């Protein structure tokens, strides 16, 4: 299928309780494999994927001095960021960015990403062309007209088209085993009697991967998506994933409806009713 | 690998 | 400014079934900003030495944390999540219920 690499940046002031913690956090799709934490005892870019241990000390090294010099960046973002809302030095705010590449079954660029947050709202965000940018508001414009100053863009143009994809696809090769194997759900259907009137129909979807599912039910064979209450999907601890969706339905009128699985690790979508 | 921004907001 | 209250969901990783070593889970999502506090109950106590991952958030800036441990099912004892966050003036209990 497709492929992501991305990188998620969370800086957070805490006046009065030191500087702005950084943590810095890589994924491969669904799979965390990195993280950098400027509050562990020995700040390091660590794995978390068994894939990527096989790197040399080179790739370590270098990556963590780049979260030790993006953690003082961002500290004195935040000290800029402050001072363009007029804010006051009393109170704690995040800065946050994402930015990586996606590629498609070939291997291609589809696309890159690179966009920041400031105490939760959108700020400035790389425009699809990788060329130009977006800005949210007049604080947002002074990052722009410095960035521009600067040839962010271009900087970034360079690195999603090249070192993210180039390191995209060494990632995918060298986790093929699970990066590229998609783990079709383990599904059922529950019944949960509410009163003499009615019960719940739960359609469960267990131990996917990837988090990208479709599941729904039907009655009579028409979308019941107002009347279907869709858990967000949860991480199970193991890798997959788990999610279901519940219909109330009128006693007796069980078999009119019908769940639907999509996923990519289905041989063909599946249809489930309730078997009692 | 990451990359490295210089350049502040 | 303008925060967002956390969503809960409180679950095993296996099926259930009493008297099997399985894992519990509290998934919190869709908070901001990000500190936030997660204790897992075993009849009301605080649970011992519980894990959790990596900061990280979703497409909306929302933040997610999952946290863990080992636990034994049975048919008499209760499990449960206990969260605050700075939106809730109460820390917010959900009890484990296998059935969901």
């Amino acid at each position: 299928g497709s492929h992501s690499m991305r990188y998620f940046h969370t800086s957070v002031s805490r006046p009065g309780r030191g500087e702005p913690r950084f943590i810095s956090v890589g994924y491969v799709d669904g799979t965390q494999f990195v993280r950098f934490d400027s509050d562990a005892a020995s700040p390091r870019t660590e794995p978390r994927a068994p894939w990527i241990e096989q790197e040399g000390p080179e790739y370590w090294d270098r990556n963590t001095q780049i979260s030790k010099t993006n953690t003082q960046t961002y500290r004195e973002s935040l000290r800029n960021l402050r001072g363009y809302y007029n804010q006051s030095e009393a109170g704690s705010h995040t800065l946050q960015r994402m930015y990586g590449c996606d590629v498609g079954p070939d291997g291609r660029l589809l696309r890159g990403h690179d966009q920041s947050a400031y105490d939760g709202k959108d700020y400035i965000a790389l425009n699809e062309d990788l060329s130009s940018w977006t800005a949210a508001d007049t604080a947002a414009q002074i990052t722009q007209r410095k960035w521009e100053a600067a040839r962010v863009a271009e900087q970034l143009r360079a690195y999603l088209e090249g070192t993210c994809v180039e390191w995209l696809r060494r990632h995918l090769e060298n986790g093929k085993e699970t990066l590229q194997r998609a783990d079709p759900p383990k599904t059922h259907v529950t019944h949960h009697p509410i009163s003499d009137h009615e019960a719940t129909l739960r359609c469960w979807a267990l131990g996917f991967y990837p988090a990208e599912i479709t599941l729904t039910w039907q009655r009579d064979g028409e979308d019941q998506t107002q009347d279907t209450e869709l858990v967000e999907t949860r991480p199970a601890g193991d890798r997959t994933f788990q999610k279901w969706a519940a219909v109330v339905v009128p006693s007796g009128e069980e078999q009119r409806y019908t769940c639907h699985v999509q996923h990519e690790g289905l041989p063909k979508p599946l249809t489930l009713r309730w078997e009692p | 690998e990451e990359i490295e921004i210089t350049t502040h907001f | 400014m303008i925060q967002r209250t956390p969503k809960i969901q409180v679950y095993s990783r296996h099926p259930a079934e009493n008297g099997k070593s399985n894992f519990l889970n509290c998934y919190v999502s869709g908070f901001h900003p990000s500190d936030i506090e997660v204790d897992l109950l075993k009849n009301g106590e605080r649970i011992e030495k519980v894990e959790h991952s990596d900061l990280s958030f979703s497409k909306d800036w929302s933040f997610y944390l999952l946290y863990y441990t080992e636990f034994t099912p049975t048919e008499k004892d209760e499990y449960a999540c206990r969260v605050n966050h700075v939106t809730l003036s109460q820390p917010k209990i959900v009890k484990w219920d296998r059935d969901m």
